[PDB]
């Protein structure tokens, strides 16, 4: 629903709240976590990491056993943490990072990947396991066959790719705003001097986010025919809906991709064409920011000895009730 | 009887509308695409016209083109409040800021509010005289006052009368006289009295 | 490693979602199955309604929760200056990771659990019949590396998530059974044994499945391995093989310690129901023993016990 | 002497369990071995004991332990009343469904914060000064105290230390004891005059 | 191509004022003996001027000229407050006239004809400066002279009549203008 | 099977308080005629039973018993203090004197002080003043637990000293005057 969600959510008091102390601890944790093949995490280790964690913000020594105890309890209440008891290990529990832990802590940890052989790579297998499935759905079958044939690969392997490529976008997302933030620090230091490198980064992922767009548009047809041939496999035995509803996502969401895909490329042009008014404008004119950086300290004197710019103003034409 | 181009331009459809605007402190900037060009080829004989109520018309070097009421002027004249001045500087900081850039030129009430807070005297602002939230309040609301009379000016254009989303435009740059030539505060701002271009508070 | 602290502080990551927030962010990432600051302002208003306050912030106060979402790297804006509010929203990995949490359904299905073993048995096998076979940097690309690395460790991950789903579950019967326990003492022991029984079948279930399948996958990720470790070429092709074997192992033992550890908890629930309920049934006791305790200062005794001397040694 | 006697005295675990039970330690179904021993014999070390004035008891709850008599030639004693009042809250905690997920295992912690609810802070305060009213230095006595209290009563076996530390522990049945005086459905000062007639008790005065 | 005349109007050298005056809503009467003759002899095309701005360039049957704003107009309006009309009205019924005048009358003859309750809501000493104040701009709108210096001993112009009622049923002056005063 | 000495021993009215007595650390000697005959008669199958606990029944060359255990005791061990033992040898040196043959054996606290004083370096004797001389009625308390000292009533002014505190002697060979030696055990 809409505001029935919102009850739901303080009926169970659904709230995250991680300062950068926590977060770092949380953060600790995943890390060392990941390298894991001993098995579980322990209270040991925990406080063992939680102590590092708190080394690192040069506090007091004497207040960790508490403070680490009561990090950890609510890192459980906001479900980020779970908690077993278990006398065998040091401190006679272990911890496991909860699905909303792992989501959390994967985004800063996790490497991130960006490639378009990954991306072309992920296409050309959704284009398999899709055909197999479209030909599969017309060939017909028994229940199971529909269920392992059809529906499963759709389902756990093509749903799934999906979603990868578009956490990858959402993904490219993120290193647009990063090239923007260079661009900007490049720009603020060099000022003129860094005409050059914006460019190129500039140039450089216009470069990227064509080729990504061009990947989704020469498999994305071939792809959503497929899912077209099943599409129609099912008008006939009507009764398999679950089969009906995921081609019917699977669709909106290859399309919902390809649309972002484009966007984001009109998008970036609206932010190229802005940096270079931007050059033209605040840089060539001032081609050694002596006008700007003047301009900054006028505003901290300007109270020494004020003045005011003057203009034209007409006494305004008045009339009658 | 008069110079030819001086009745293009006086009878052109863009005049009245534009005479209107200068005569009340507007700066024509390149926004204004139709305003500006005509401005533009009828500037000489525009220039002719206004000073015949002791106005210069004036392109400045950036330009945008604006009305200076001379002293002795049949179109009344008025400065800026202190305020203003502040706002108006900000305005062309930002305006230069590279660190912005990602707005692509639409900013906010929001983020001009704190950079002037972060670039000026809190204490001085409120000079207009304590810290009571009933006098930060009416710096916010006079902020946004002035932020709306260089609307008016032709400093800034709105992103929607209700929105606090806004464009700056180069006239901001008027801002910025005062150090367009090196120098001493005080000297500078002498021939920006001289001019017409400022006044003294 | 403690990099990790001084990066996270350079960087101020923080994450701070209240309910009030957190209802936005959801009812955000509900509705975005772009987003324009306009929607997304009008979303922000309909939160603001369920939690009936002011009016005569909403305005400002939306825009700076928008800000927020913006600082915390939840949201990403983008300037497009003719979409409504001349801005456009997408929500971020870890926006998409925090909402599913709060919204994708759950997972516990033994069918659908045999089916991705089913589905990653196939391509675990065809990358075995291939990368025995052989062929150019291509083939090794495509027909194996490619398809342990975008199908296979990405039904493992999914499988993984299930565990952890699976994880929280029995927290949430070992709350209830605390709480049913607590309020309706004998009466919740019919209740309580029937969902210790329940998780227990679950847990069984899904573990029962997975060792099942387990030998038969690890049996290919070996073939897959026995080609790749001569060739001083093919290494990413190992360090894929060798990380999914770890995981596999990583999701076979854990399954099992969750099982060990289960039955403890059961085991110890059923010792109390005997010790403390069926030995107390009107539940009188510990009332009593809680009324002795503020109580006992009033008149204080204390047992006695046997307390022999200790063998006085030299030295 | 009786065959199974000599028998049960012969065994190889007789010798150091005799030691525990004659240093207060009281034996339940924790302890696998001794106490399958002792149901095993328990008739005839009944008899042994007894030699020393001593009743080797099984209480209704299934652990042993020795019991005194007042001409006992085995040495009594007699718990503090700290030692009584965390006695009491351990008994508690081992009967709180709230705590189930703990499998049994505390910690200090749990145990002094369960202590403070309710106990009356003020009196308890007492017990470690003549007159200190929160004095922060004597809350810090407090805690120290419980600890040992806590230790003292792992020596009677009355709970388990869970590693190399003494801040986690596991509780066990033999901690009934400590509500003996209610477990007797009566008036609380009734049966604590019946158990000082048994010697399960002695009372405190000053 | 733009009218003959009409620069001619244009380049003479009391337009600029002039201009400037219109654009207050200053009334053009006969004491402006220069302008009133400018605007006489060219009423046509400068009615054509000002009407490229959607405000037309009347001339009050009493001979008084001033631009009147459309809703529709290129020059930025005003509109008096209720106090200043009810000013105005007076200042006209008042121009017994062959004598200049005193914020006195101005002061008394208002709070005679003007409601004892109404005229207290116009200021919702306490009304005897928001009078000096309407009086002030009347003598911008041309409608009054300053007879001294920043005094309050004007003289009333013709241009008031703008604040007359309408004489139709061809009766009494005064009391015509007195009625629209209540 | 447990051999039928030894539950003769154990079923004897004398067992259960020896037995108690014996694990406390307390030595039996002669002045405690029937408990001393008691293990006179049974020492070798006591020797047997106290061994499952890993101590052994000892009879001295003097002719006490005592429990000596091992490292793998199981039987709860407690230790004497510096100030203890330093009072044992001190006791040992008294029972040596020829005083002590003309006077039943009996001495008092200030005697046992002097000869502490004199002997004991009187620097280290702070270690653990008319404390010191009450500090050592404990240890003299204890040791009277063990066996080694009677007291002529319910305080301690004077006391018996019993052969028992050989256990505290200096290891002697024939001819080794045994004062000097003790002397120089008390001493090093």
């Amino acid at each position: 629903t809409v505001p029935e969600l919102v009850a739901w959510a303080r009926k169970n008091d659904f709230s995250i709240s991680l300062p950068v102390d926590r977060l770092s601890f949380l953060l600790a944790v995943a890390t060392l976590n990941g390298e894991r093949l001993d098995g579980e995490m322990s209270e040991g280790e925990l406080v063992d990491a939680f102590r590092h964690v708190s080394d690192a913000f040069e506090q007091t020594s004497e207040t960790i056993g508490v403070r680490a105890n009561n990090a950890i309890n609510d890192m459980v209440r906001q479900r980020l943490l779970n908690r077993f008891t278990s006398e065998q290990a040091e401190g006679n529990a272990i911890y496991r990072l909860t699905p909303l832990g792992i989501g959390i802590t994967d985004y800063y940890i996790r490497q991130r990947e960006f490639s378009t052989l990954r991306l072309s790579m992920q296409l050309s297998i959704v284009a398999g396991e899709l055909k197999r499935a479209a030909d599969a759905a017309e060939e017909g079958g028994d229940e199971f066959h529909w269920h392992r044939n059809v529906y499963a690969p759709l389902k756990y392997s093509v749903a799934e790719i999906f979603d990868s490529i578009d956490l990858t976008q959402r993904l490219m997302d993120e290193q647009q705003q990063q090239v923007k933030d260079d661009i900007a620090q490049l720009l603020n230091k060099d000022w003129r001097a860094a005409i050059s490198s914006c460019e190129l980064l500039l140039s450089e992922t216009s470069g990227t986010l064509r080729e990504l767009q061009d990947t989704l548009e020469a498999a994305g047809d071939k792809l959503q025919a497929n899912l077209l041939r099943i599409q129609d496999a099912t008008m006939t035995h009507d009764d398999l809906h679950f089969v009906d509803r995921l081609v019917f996502d699977l669709q909106s969401k290859l399309d919902r991709i390809i649309s972002w895909g484009q966007q984001s490329i009109d998008l970036w042009i609206g932010y190229d064409r802005h940096v270079h008014k931007f050059i033209r404008t605040a840089i060539d004119m001032d081609k050694n920011r002596v006008f700007a950086q003047r301009l900054r300290q006028s505003v901290q004197t300007y109270f020494d000895e004020p003045w005011a710019l003057t203009y034209a103003n007409a006494d305004r034409l008045l009339d009658m009730r | 009887v008069m110079p030819v181009k001086l009745a293009q331009a006086l009878a052109n459809p863009l005049f009245p509308a534009l005479d209107s605007a200068l005569r009340s402190g507007r700066h024509i900037g390149l926004d204004e695409l139709d305003n500006h060009a005509f401005l533009m080829d009828f500037q000489e004989y525009l220039e002719e016209f206004y000073a015949r109520y002791n106005v210069e018309l004036i392109r400045a070097p950036e330009g945008f083109f604006y009305l200076r009421p001379r002293s002795t002027t049949l179109i009344p004249r008025s400065v800026l409040s202190e305020l203003d001045m502040m706002v108006g500087k900000i305005l062309c900081y930002l305006y230069l800021s590279p660190e912005r850039l990602a707005n692509e030129g639409i900013f906010t009430q929001q983020e001009l509010y704190d950079e002037l807070l972060t670039l000026a005297d809190e204490a001085k602002l409120l000079k207009l005289s304590t810290g009571s939230d009933v006098d930060r309040q009416k710096l916010q609301e006079k902020v946004r006052s002035s932020l709306n009379r260089l609307r008016r000016l032709g400093m800034v254009w709105f992103m929607g009368h209700d929105s606090s989303k806004f464009r700056i435009t180069e006239s901001v740059f008027r801002f910025g006289a005062d150090v367009r030539a090196g120098d001493d505060p005080r000297e500078a701002q002498r021939r920006l009295i001289r001019d017409g271009e400022a006044m003294p508070i």
